[PDB]
This record gives structure tokens, C-alpha cells and sequence, in this order.
């Protein structure tokens, strides 16, 4: 209730009878000195005439009102709406007649126009199962670069079981050695851990719900540290082999180095509140990671420089994003999609593709680090493809295929190495590892 | 949805921390306050009373 | 099922719900209480005052 | 400035000429259409000598929110009149005892003086 | 919404725009053919000029409960005028009974 | 007799000229407000048209709730249905669409019909 004249709250409230308004004592009385009249009426007042004044439910019911009162406007035209939709439905079933009409004269036209009109991969044929096993496909397990005895770099891809309240890692490079290794899940209630990587000198990072991340020495089999990482936002990027610190990224786009030995830890980027992240990968000369999430987002962030912005790369929604590669040649940001690949040259302009996007619900893909090699299983025909870029048609060509003597693959990976090339074929529950062979 | 509500709902949260728990403060300071408001007036309305007699 | 029909259309009303409010009905709201809080202050002491200058006047009469 | 009646800031104020105390208009007319009266003098009030005088928390933003704080806050008052009521009584009880314990002690001053 | 004649939910609803007050169809053209004329007002009010309704509680409810709330508050507040003036009486009868306990304590 | 807007008996009920429909003051006036137009029709009007008419208990917040989850269920069945009728309008959408990208792909091979003798 406020002072007409102040229009704020009284600290000594009066009513003038002429207006029926309420005042401030003081800015009525002298008001009515100095004309006396009523302020908003102009009518001629003393000052003996003012009423000075004796010292949620109402405020829910009325809320309810309006509340009821946007939800009864908001189902009218939804009722409106619906009515104008099949009236346009109708018209529209109409439209493709009245199409027909334009459009099928249009057809019948054109019915009558159209008749009137690093190293390079041997040839494999053959294959064999070296082997099967289940595992825990919600624990994601990053692969990683490891430094041969003659000094260039193999990935190892990796593939968790957690189960009777310990890990399995089965992990490769190529056909010729698959290991598996067991360690202990720490975690006293045998819960999962939802991303793995390693560090440096036998440790693995594994990280926690609740952003928690234990550091285990996987030969001694002992926790090394406890970390509790300060961010609200779900981690969806950790990765060790970056080698004082490991890396970590929030779905927001949080970005942070942390020590694994002490509290040296930093922060090189700050959540953003229009974003959200599924996965992470990081380019070889360690500066340039990208995040993203299915629905096309994918922005790259340069991590030497806080300050520079991310570079968002275009991507339909409708495409669905599953994985994000950098090549061995440092410049090919590689996009799989559910059905197609979107290969992007980082020399040139954000959005520059170094080839266009082409196709080539049945198949599951994965392309080789060099970003030229392609193998594709299909689950009508039990059979995996081999395609290549091929330089001079700037395409994927079909090189050869081979089918498996055998559930669906939903997901795969490939590796390839001096012993020879494999494809990891994952169900939802379960993987297979093919050899590729002459 | 319930959690993108949340979001959103979060997002006013911490603006209105600033101004909900002043808010709060004052209505304690209300709720002191007219208790010994009504006391005082209880004592007058005696002693106008002993006034008259 | 039907509970859950009804309250998903609820939260999508709790998502349409505030940016007029944020600031200032808050800002007024809290001003208006410490414009009461100031009253009821004030009150409180003018009460006590009237109390004494009765309790004088009886003494004095 | 909050209701005399009600406590709460009124929906639509009202001042009675009588007491000159602020009101929610329908509880003030409510009296005046049940007694004739102003509820706090009870002197004579009609509606024509009423004077008429010219936010919802963050998590106060769903149906179901907003009715279970409604329902609370309206058996908080059915309860609240309730014990008024019995609270009420034992002053009631109380007044009558005193105002014999005066007329008592009026006997014991005769006796005394 | 009843009709100002009958006082009745009308069987075929329309308003006159001059007494702006709903009616039945055939009570309020029975006073046009015949008058020219709203029967309320005796403005001029052709058959054309009558509007005819086209045919079709939450807010009822919020009206119940606020009449309900309304009668809570007026109970409650019988109750605290009856508490404020009787603690007043109380205190009136306790201090003069005072006034006379301060006689017997010299007494 | 119910608002138009709301379905409900209206508590304060009023008529516009244009649709010659009853509905809940509020709920017309914020209509017209927001559009200026009579909502059945779409033609304008202005507020100064509408006409203004001239005229349990522990468990009637139950009652409520019953009755407004009753609003609620209906809001569903109407932004669901509302929802399958914008989906199946989509592919008319995308019909439409499709019907303009395939007559801009004729009236190129309308060039090529021109060019085929």
C-alpha cells in the first residue's frame, strides 16, 4: 500500500476521505496546507478530515486464479490450435491434391521431360576370432598412446568388466598381443566407475559419480590418492597421458589440469550455461581438445590460451554424433556419425571440410588414426567391409570384404599395428576381437 | 525434464538466495516485534481504565 | 499413469515460470517488509511512551 | 497497515470510519452483512461507510507445490481455530474467577478494615 | 447466468445489448416484436440487436474456498476480537482486584 | 452455460459481439489484451466491445485437486493430441515441403523438357 504522492510505503499511514488514498502523514498535511485541497481530487480538505490510521492463503487463491486463468488461455489455444492444425491438415491433405494439380501437372511434365530426355594396409581377405568376453560397456575406457621400443607411438584400445567387485581390462594394439589385466574396483560398495584412463608409472584414473577420482596403482594394486574435483557438472573427459597432470572436463565445459603427486591443479576454461557434453578428444600436440554431445555440438578449445574462445563446428542435430577422432596428420578433425562422416581440415576456416560429407540402421563403423582406412561390419549380412580415402577420387572406395563365421554389433573399434590390423565388435553386452589376415 | 526445470529453476535460485534469506530475516523480526506490540497495547488499554478510575 | 499425465503438463508450466519478478517484486517485497520492520519499530516504542505519559498523568492526578 | 482480521497484507483494502483500522474488504463486509457492526467497536458500519481504498518463492511455481503450501497453510488455520478456541476458554474461565476474586477481595477488605 | 425475467437458467440464451442482461430467447422477443424495446431499460432494441448465445467449476471452487476462507477468518477473528477484548477485561478486573490486594497487603 | 476459453461456468461472464460467445472476464479481456481480436473469429476487438453480463470442507481441497488434476489431464490429453496432430501436420509439412524442393527440381527439368528436342 503506498503514498500516492511518494509512492512508496507509509511509516505513519493517513487516508484522505475525499480521494480515499492512502498518504504519508507529513506529505498530506502539507499538501493541504499549501492549497488546502485533496491532492488527487482537488476538493477542498482541512487537515481534521484526514483518517489517520489505528496500528499467503488470499495471495495463493489469487495466484491460483491467475495461474488457472494462463492455463484455461493456454488450453483454449491449444484447442484453437488443434482446430487450425486440422483445419491446415485437411487443407494440406488438400495441398498435396492442389500439389498434384501444380505440382503433378508439373510431374507428368517432367514425366515427359525425362522420356523425352605412416604405414599402408595389405590386402585381407581372410579373418579369425582371436577372442570373446563380456563387459561393462557404461564404463567408458579411454584409449591410449603408448611409445614402442623403436620410438613412434601405438594406441592401445581398452575394454572394462567390473564384476565380483573387481576390474578387467582387456586391451590391444593389434592382432599379435591382446593382455588382460585385473586389479581391484576400490570402491567399498562395488560400485562402477564411469570413465577410466591411465597415467604414467602404473597409475589408472579412475573417476567416480559424485566427481570423485581415485588414482590406483594397477601393479601394486594400492590407492595412491583420493581427489575430489570442484565442479557440479558431471566430468565427462579424463584422460592421463598428457606428465605431471592429468586432464579433466566438465559436461559445461569446465576444463582442468590436476596434479596426480600433490595439489599443483589449475583451471584453463569456465562453465558455460548453453552447453552440454557427452564425450571429449584431444589433439596429438596436446593443445587443442574438443568436446561434444550427440545433438552436434562439437567446440574445440585451444587449451595454451584461457582467453581464446571455443570454435564451434557445424554439424546437423538429426546426424548424431557417436565419436570424434584427430588424425595422425594433425589437421583432420573426424566426425562419426550414426550413418555418415564429417571430416573437417583444421588449416583452413572453422567449418572448412576436407572432403564432403557423404554415405556410404544396420551398420557400425570406425575409422583407423590415419583417417583413410575404414572397416564397416553389417548385421544383415554377418560381413565386415573394408573402404579407403582414396586420394585420387577424394572418396571412400570399397577394397574388400569378408564375412564372420558366427547378437547384433552395435559399436566397434579398430586397431592396427605391426602385427597386424583387428576390429573390436561390441554388443551391449559383450565383444568380439577379429583378426584381419591375408 | 524434471532436472531441466531444475536448471532453470537453479538459475533463479542462486539470484534470489541474495534477497530470499533477508526476506526471511525480516518476517523473524516481524514475528518478535508484534508479540511485544500487543503487550504494549494490553498495559494501555489497563491503565487508561485505572485513568478513568 | 494418469498422476504423471496431469504432472508433466505441470512441469511444463514450472518450466515456463520469473524474469520480470527476479529483481524488483523480490526488491519490493523485502523493501515494503523493512518499511514494516521500521513501523513495527517505531510502534513498539511509540506504545511504550504512551505508556509512561499515562503512567505520569495518573501520578500527577 | 497488514489486516486486523487476517494479519496478512490485504488483497483489497478497506478502512472502517469507526475504528479506523485497515481491513480485507471481504472479511469487513462479511461482518457487516452478519452483524450490522464494526468487528472491533461494535459500533453500527454499513458497507456504504466502508471505506475503500484506491511474489511466490522459486520452488512456489508448480500446481502441486502450490496446493500442498495452500493445504498446509489452510489446516495451519483450521487448527489455529481450534486451539484459539481452547485458549479462549481458558481465559473465559479465567476472567470469571477474577471477577469474582475483585468482588471476593472487596468481602475481605470488610472484614479487614 | 440466469434470465432477468424468470430468474431461471434460460432453455435458449441471448443477451440485450442495452440492458446488457442475459434472457430467454422467446421472453425477450416476445417485448421486441411487440415494443421495440429492452424491458429493462425501455431503450430501443431491435430482434437483430439481440445478441443469441452460441451454446457451449475450478473457479467456482476458488470462490467456495474463498468465501470459506472468508468465514474461517471471520470465526477465527470472533474468536481473537473476543480474546483481544475479554485479555482486555481480564487485565481491567486483574489490576483493579491489584488496586485492592495492594489495600490488603497493608491490611 | 460455459467460457469458451476455460470450458468452466464462468464467475464473472461476459459476451463478445463478433463470436457471440460467453466467456470468464479475465480470461477474454487478457485475449484481447494480448491480440486485440475476438478469439473465435480473429476479427479485432477492442475491451470497450466485449459485454460485461449483469447477474465438504476438508475435503473440497480434494475436491480441487481431483478437479484441477481433471484441467490437468485434459491439458495433456489436449497438448498430446495437439502434439500427434503437429507430428502427422509435420509430414504434411515436410510433404509440402517436399512438394516445393521436388516442383523447384521440375521447373529445372522444365529447362530440361525445354532442351530435350
Amino acid at each position: 500500500m503506498l503514498c500516492a504522492i511518494s509512492g512508496k510505503v507509509p511509516r505513519r499511514p493517513v487516508l484522505s476521505p475525499k480521494s480515499r488514498t492512502i498518504f504519508e502523514k507529513s506529505l498530506l498535511e502539507q499538501y493541504v496546507k499549501d492549497t488546502g485541497n485533496d491532492p488527487i481530487t482537488n476538493e477542498p480538505l482541512s487537515i481534521e478530515e484526514i483518517v489517520e490510521i489505528v496500528p499467503s492463503i488470499p495471495n495463493l487463491l489469487t495466484s491460483l486464479q491467475n495461474e488457472w486463468d494462463a492455463i484455461m488461455l493456454e488450453n483454449f489455444k491449444l484447442r484453437s490450435t488443434l482446430d487450425s492444425l486440422t483445419k491446415k491438415l485437411s487443407t494440406v491433405m488438400y495441398e498435396r491434391d492442389a500439389a498434384k494439380l501444380v505440382a503433378a501437372q508439373l510431374l507428368m511434365e517432367k514425366n515427359e521431360d525425362s522420356k523425352d530426355l605412416a604405414p599402408k594396409w595389405p590386402i585381407l581377405k581372410n579373418l579369425e576370432l582371436l577372442q570373446a568376453q563380456n563387459y561393462s560397456r557404461n564404463i567408458k575406457t579411454f584409449p591410449y598412446k603408448e611409445l614402442n621400443k623403436s620410438m613412434y607411438y601405438d594406441k592401445w584400445v581398452c575394454m572394462c568388466r567390473c564384476e565380483d567387485g573387481a576390474l578387467h581390462f582387456t586391451q590391444l594394439k593389434d592382432s599379435k598381443t591382446i593382455t588382460t589385466i585385473t586389479t581391484p574396483n576400490p570402491r567399498t560398495g562395488g560400485e562402477h566407475p564411469a570413465i577410466i584412463s591411465r597415467g604414467p608409472c602404473n597409475r589408472l584414473l579412475l573417476l567416480y559419480p559424485g566427481n570423485q577420482i581415485t588414482i590406483l596403482d594397477s601393479k601394486t594394486n594400492k590407492v595412491l590418492r583420493e581427489i575430489e574435483v570442484d565442479s557440479a557438472n558431471e566430468i565427462i573427459y579424463m584422460y592421463g597421458h598428457n606428465t605431471e597432470y592429468f586432464i579433466w572436463a566438465d559436461n559445461r565445459g569446465t576444463i582442468g589440469f590436476q596434479s596426480y603427486e600433490d595439489d599443483s591443479q589449475y583451471i584453463v576454461h569456465s562453465a558455460k550455461s548453453d552447453v552440454e557434453y557427452s564425450s571429449g578428444v584431444l589433439h596429438k600436440d596436446s593443445l587443442l581438445l574438443a568436446l561434444y554431445s550427440p545433438d552436434g555440438i562439437l567446440d574445440v578449445y585451444n587449451l595454451s590460451s584461457p582467453d581464446q574462445a571455443s570454435s564451434r563446428f557445424p554439424v546437423d542435430e538429426e546426424a548424431k554424433i557417436k565419436e570424434v577422432k584427430f588424425a595422425d596428420n594433425g589437421y583432420w578433425m573426424v566426425v562419426e556419425c550414426d550413418q555418415t562422416v564429417v571430416c573437417f581440415d583444421l588449416r583452413k576456416d572453422v567449418g572448412t571440410l576436407a572432403y564432403p560429407t557423404y554415405t556410404i540402421g544396420t551398420v557400425t563403423y570406425d575409422i583407423d588414426d590415419s583417417g583413410k582406412n575404414m572397416i564397416a561390419y553389417s548385421n544383415e549380412s554377418n560381413s565386415l567391409t573394408i573402404y579407403k580415402f582414396d586420394k585420387k577420387t577424394k572418396n571412400w572406395t570399397k577394397d574388400e570384404e569378408s564375412a564372420l563365421c558366427l547378437a547384433d554389433f552395435t559399436d566397434m573399434d579398430v586397431v592396427c599395428g605391426d602385427g597386424g590390423i583387428a576390429a573390436i565388435l561390441k554388443t551391449n553386452d559383450s565383444f568380439n576381437i577379429v583378426a584381419l589376415t591375408p | 525434464r524434471m532436472q531441466h526445470i531444475t536448471q532453470g529453476r537453479t538459475s533463479m535460485k542462486i539470484q534470489f538466495k541474495t534477497a530470499m534469506p533477508p526476506t526471511e530475516v525480516l518476517l523473524e523480526s516481524i514475528q518478535s516485534k508484534v508479540e511485544s506490540i500487543e503487550q504494549l497495547q494490553r498495559k494501555l488499554q489497563h491503565v487508561q481504565p485505572l485513568e478513568q478510575q | 499413469l494418469g498422476i504423471v499425465d496431469s504432472y508433466l503438463k505441470h512441469q511444463e508450466i514450472v518450466l515456463d515460470t520469473l524474469p520480470q519478478t527476479v529483481s524488483n517484486q523480490w526488491r519490493i517485497n523485502n523493501d515494503y517488509i523493512r518499511q514494516t520492520c521500521t513501523i513495527v519499530e517505531e510502534m513498539n516504542i511509540q506504545q511504550r511512551k504512551q505508556i509512561n505519559d499515562l503512567e505520569i498523568y495518573r501520578k500527577r492526578l
